[PDB]
């Protein structure tokens, strides 16, 4: 039976006092103004000691209490919840987990359930020990949580094994099996009757599929029973027909963090006043003998505390928040006035969290506390790279050693021949000038039809002009030619999934490691925005990612009008404010380039905002980007505080005083050659390459075709809120996603959507 | 983490007294109403001692004197810079900076709560300081003025002259003598 | 001398011979033909203490 | 609000953020402070190729983070996949 402890209001001052009793001058702990008060996760001890004692007393767990043994205690902080204050009333239950007899004695697993407000904040995992000979067995029980095993259902003779067991059971038998990946989670609950033989044995837990997400639906139930068994048949077929995942994973050489000097009180009573725990053996010399003890043995709970301490100081740097793990093996006794050399490694990492491990010796060099710590990473946001910087051959280093990296480029890989008759593996490889995809058989002819139903949709005023993306291909084509100079891998429609998947591939490794913090933020520039979706929110499947940005580069280079040898009459400058003077601002860029757009009737618009007074990036007309690179040139040799004429002059005034300085730039362009060459200037530098317009109102046309397919390939079931809520930071908006009437007004502002307006319009769909 | 950092370079082990030389007394205040800046009001720093002429000594919290420490750390020059071939207005400050041995933050708002409480509790036992039964000028850390020539209590003074007020040490010793006798703690390193 | 480090070479000169008149002619840097990147109160008002504790220093103020 | 229109409402936001992206310009200047400032990242890791927005949040911080990392003794660490692989997975010598 569940055992219901007592509400427990946490005084301010009780926390003074246990913090002093084992030694903990974290100033988390201690009263600071303008600050709260927060209490030591080891405090749940001092209020669930009650409840989860009480555990080791009924009948029939018949034990000698003064032969009684402390073997481990642990707490683990539920996911989300923040750390005991000194404001909460906590509600406390003690479950009693496994009671087992033992050659040696009888060991009672307990487990603690500190809750606030309705929600569960903390576990705590006790286990004690009565030693001596115990046939008990009618009143022994264990539970188990047994480790997710996987399973790759790759055969047909496969999934006929699966359904030959009667405790295969998923909701929908006509569910095809065949090349799904299974998991089983799974919990077995016990009964002994007998030494060796088991009177009952419950195997219980959910099956799930793999999703091309990698997400996990549960498709049916593990369930078994069985009286007089003597064996668990559920688990050892899955260890036997399967792989266990273990969350993990090791480093690849410990790395020490400290040897730290401890010591144990002169007396036990200020702890045992703190704590509740009035055992006699740790304070009167008469019971402690009586007992055989080597004398009035410290409380085994102060050296968790203590330790813990260390712990916390020096692996999570005095940041009482990030330890949200820790626990303890009680390995020898310690007496007051001992000395401990307890030392600290970074041992490997779990979810994100560094796993830690301890070994605490005396000063006969005997160990006496061993257990390990998880503590959260430093606050970590992830930025993924934009187009540019794509090299022949990226990543493929970690192709050859990470499992993870394979998966990721290789369904790609795949998805690309069998759709359109490339492998991006190739042309990352060694950049190929040339490559004439060939529409030959059956599946040619399968190819070259996904080649030609690429469309580039264009609404202007109500109509849609849709065109072929590829003009050539159609019923008569045997083939169809990228074409580079350089090389293909740096052609977009190439080059995006190329860097997708370097990305996508070296996180999913990351993330592997187990090296990914839970409440990490995310960003993407640009093209890598959708790598950032990917990586940290699976959005996609790692198919629909090359696919979507696969068009979004087929899509760029169609939207732009283009000359015979393909010449753009549109390109990208890059600006540094800081070049044409120490005067000429962020106002000020805005304001030139707003005149040299309103002046000429040309186009230009700021693009890229990216480093304050340092680094922006300008998109539009070809003859309005060489005004703009002259106006600058000129306001530098001519040294125009234009933050100074604007207080002197009137706004009438400047402006007339730049619009005559323009117009004598503006002549001298319209008057050069049909695709004008963009050239260097003291602040400005031609972005070589770019010809679409991207990132200014001019694809604003695209839009709506592209907001299909984008709707056609993330999938409404894959986007699961908290991924995104909070953590991830759009372009659009430049403000963390979160799904309020606020945000989505934002939206509609930057953008003017008719799905969003309606949805701003009447919000209060909030009840189903 | 922090007790690293201020180690290996060669400022002291983090206290809540720092002290700051070669400093004009404007030109400290400034870099310290710069850090302030940035803090909330129980994590400020203030001048705590103007010991002298261009030595100062800032104090606060351990950690948000360490962040002064931190934007002064940029501000200096190697010592061996060598700006010998520098025209003289054209040189870098050099300066030095360190922590004091104390375990406490002396004249500073972190322990004007105990200003009441001591003083009740002085009362609460024999002690007071009659401006008859002194015998000889005893100045005023703060004024510089005699401590006898006081409306209220003497006592009361030097409790909120310790742990509140600044020491305006040279303005104190505003005296004329032949010769000043040491009694305080630690030899040639002390108060003398 | 010209330097801080200079005057405190001259001190040293004059320890030597603590009976021996010695003319420390503090130059500045402004003085004129040879120069200094030195000024010419900084020096002075930093050695000068010590200067004094020598009285076989005749100390001679120079440049300007 | 309910869980299950939370998402259909989150998603089409998504998408929404994702199509019209296209064409509004990029604010990584006011991103980087949400980052940098707002939420004070220690550990800013970039994932690409080459440490381009990795030295584009170094200018930023030089630029304007002066002074509020000094104060609030908050150390930073800017890291790229690309050359700082010790860093990140950590695996250091000796």
């Amino acid at each position: 039976d569940v055992i219901k402890g007592k509400d427990f209001e946490i005084t301010a001052k009780e926390v003074y006092d246990f913090t002093h009793a084992v030694g903990n001058n974290c100033e988390d702990f201690v009263s600071r103004p303008d600050r709260t008060m927060l209490a030591p996760m080891d405090f749940a001890i001092v209020v669930g000691w009650r409840a989860i004692i009480k555990a080791i007393f009924p009948n029939t767990v018949d034990g000698d209490l003064l032969k009684l043994v402390h073997l481990s205690n642990g707490y683990k902080m539920i996911p989300g919840a923040k750390p005991l204050q000194v404001g909460d009333v906590v509600s406390t239950t003690a479950v009693i987990e496994s009671v087992v007899n033992q050659p040696t004695g009888k060991i009672v697993d307990v487990v603690g359930t500190l809750s606030r407000n309705g929600k569960p904040v903390m576990e705590v995992t006790s286990s004690f020990f009565y030693r001596g000979n115990y046939t008990d067995f009618e009143n022994t029980f264990q539970k188990t949580v047994e480790p997710v095993y996987q399973m790759h259902i790759k055969t047909s003779k496969d999934i006929a094994v699966l359904r030959s067991k009667e405790w295969f059971q998923l909701d929908d038998e006509d569910f095809d099996l065949l090349n799904k990946t299974l998991t089983f989670e799974t919990e077995t609950e016990v009964t002994f009757k007998n030494a060796n033989i088991f009177s009952s044995v419950k195997c219980f837990g959910p099956i799930k599929v793999e999703l091309p997400t990698k997400e996990t639906v549960e498709i049916g139930i593990v369930d078994y029973e069985a009286g007089a068994s003597h064996g668990n048949p559920v688990v050892d077929f899955l260890k036997r027909n399967g792989s266990t995942l273990e969350q993990k994973v090791n480093l690849e050489n410990p790395i020490p963090i400290a040897v730290l000097d401890s010591y144990t009180p002169s007396t036990n009573e200020p702890y045992a006043r703190v704590s509740g725990d009035l055992n006699p053996i740790h304070v009167s010399r008469h019971f402690a003998s009586y007992a055989n003890l080597p004398g009035t043995i410290t409380h085994g709970m102060f050296s968790s505390a203590s330790v813990r301490a260390l712990i916390e100081n020096w692996a999570a740097d005095s940041v009482s928040s990030r330890v949200r793990g820790y626990t303890c093996q009680f390995v020898d006794m310690v007496l007051p006035n001992t000395a401990l050399k307890t030392s600290i490694q970074h041992v490997g990492m779990i979810n994100g969290r560094k796993l830690i491990k301890f070994e605490t010796r005396n000063e006969d060099d005997v160990v006496v506390l061993t257990g390990e710590a998880e503590i959260e990473q430093p606050v970590t946001t992830f930025v993924f790279t934009g187009q540019g910087s794509q090299e022949q051959g990226m990543g493929m280093d970690l192709y050859k050693t990470s499992k993870a990296a394979q998966d990721v480029w290789n369904r790609a890989d795949n998805h690309f021949k069998d759709t359109y008759g490339f492998s991006i593996l190739d042309i990352v490889i060694n950049n190929p000038v040339n490559l004439t995809i060939h529409f030959g058989g059956e599946k040619g002819k399968r190819i070259r039809e996904n080649y030609s139903a690429m469309i580039f949709e264009t609404i202007v005023d109500g109509k849609l002009k849709t065109e072929k993306i590829f003009k050539e291909i159609n019923e008569h084509s045997t083939s169809y030619t990228f074409r580079s100079e350089k090389g293909l891998l740096s052609a977009t429609q190439f080059t995006q999934p190329a860097l997708t998947l370097m990305e996508k591939a070296a996180f999913e490794d990351l993330k592997s490691k187990g090296l990914i913090p839970a409440d990490a933020t995310f960003a993407g520039h640009s093209l890598g925005e959708y790598a950032a979706l990917a990586s940290l929110a699976d959005v996609m499947s790692i198919e629909s990612l090359v696919e979507v940005v696969f068009y979004r580069g087929m899509t760029m280079q169609v939207a732009v009008p283009r000359d015979e040898l393909g010449r753009s009459n549109y390109g990208m400058i890059a600006i540094n404010p800081g070049r044409v003077a120490a005067s000429f601002s962020q106002e000020a860029l805005q304001y030139v380039v707003e005149r040299v757009g309103k002046r000429t009737g040309w186009l230009v618009e700021i693009v890229n905002y990216n480093v304050e007074n340092q680094q922006y990036v300008a998109a539009g007309d070809l003859r309005a980007l060489d005004t703009v690179t002259n106006v600058l040139n000129f306001i530098k040799l001519q040294k125009i505080d234009i933050i100074e004429l604007q207080k002197s002059l009137s706004l009438e005034e400047v402006e007339g005083h730049l619009f005559e300085i323009i117009d004598e730039a503006s002549k001298k362009s319209a008057v050069k050659p049909r695709p004008l060459k963009l050239e260097r200037g003291f602040a400005c530098i031609p972005l070589v390459g770019i010809s679409v317009p991207f990132h200014s109102t001019y694809l604003m046309n695209g839009v709506k075709p592209f907001k299909s397919f984008l709707k056609k390939n993330i999938i409404k079931e894959n986007v699961k809120v908290a991924r995104l809520a909070g953590k991830y930071i759009p372009n659009l908006t430049a403000k963390p996603f979160q799904v309020t009437k606020e945000y989505f007004q934002d939206v509609y502002d930057l953008t003017g959507s008719e799905p969003i307006k309606e949805i701003i319009d009447n919000w209060e769909k909030y009840e189903q | 983490s922090i007790l690293e950092d201020s180690l290996e370079n060669n400022e002291g082990v983090p206290s809540p007294m720092l002290s700051i030389s070669n400093l004009t007394q404007e030109q400290v205040q400034d870099y310290v109403n710069k850090t302030n800046s940035h803090l909330p009001a129980g994590k400020q720093v203030e001048i705590s001692l103007v010991n002298g002429a261009k030595n100062l000594v800032v104090s606060g919290p351990p950690q948000s004197l360490y962040g002064l420490n931190l934007t002064l750390r940029k501000a200096k020059a190697p010592s061996g810079l060598d700006q010998s071939r520098i025209p003289f207005s054209e040189r870098k400050l050099k300066f030095s900076n360190r922590f004091l041995p104390v375990a406490s933050p002396f004249h500073s708002h972190l322990l004007v709560p105990a200003s009441d409480l001591i003083n009740k509790d002085l009362v609460k036992n024999n002690v007071s300081f009659n401006a008859k039964d002194i015998q000889i000028p005893v100045y005023d850390t703060f004024d510089g003025s005699d401590l006898r020539v006081l409306s209220g209590s003497i006592s009361e003074r030097i409790v909120d002259c310790i742990i509140r007020l600044p020491v305006k040490w040279e303005t104190t010793t505003q005296f004329k003598a032949t010769h000043i006798l040491d009694f305080g703690p630690g030899g040639a390193s002390g108060l003398g | 001398p010209g330097s801080i480090d200079a005057i405190s070479q001259v001190i040293n000169i004059a320890k030597a011979h603590p009976n021996f008149p010695i003319a420390l002619q503090w130059t500045g840097g402004r003085g004129g033909g040879h120069h200094s990147f030195e000024d010419a109160h900084t020096p002075m008002l930093q050695m000068y203490s010590k200067i004094r504790r020598h009285p076989n220093i005749m100390l001679i103020f120079g440049s300007g | 609000m309910k869980p299950e229109v939370e998402q259909e409402l989150a998603h089409i936001l998504l998408t929404e953020l994702l199509a019209y992206q296209f064409a509004s310009p990029v604010r990584w200047i006011e991103t980087q402070d949400v980052f940098l400032k707002d939420f004070n990242t220690e550990r800013v890791v970039e994932i690409g190729p080459s440490p381009t927005l990795a030295g584009m949040a170094q200018r930023t911080l030089k630029n304007k983070y002066e002074s509020y990392d000094a104060a609030l003794s908050l150390h930073r660490e800017i890291l790229c996949y690309s050359k700082d692989a010790k860093e990140i997975y950590y695996t250091p010598d000796p």
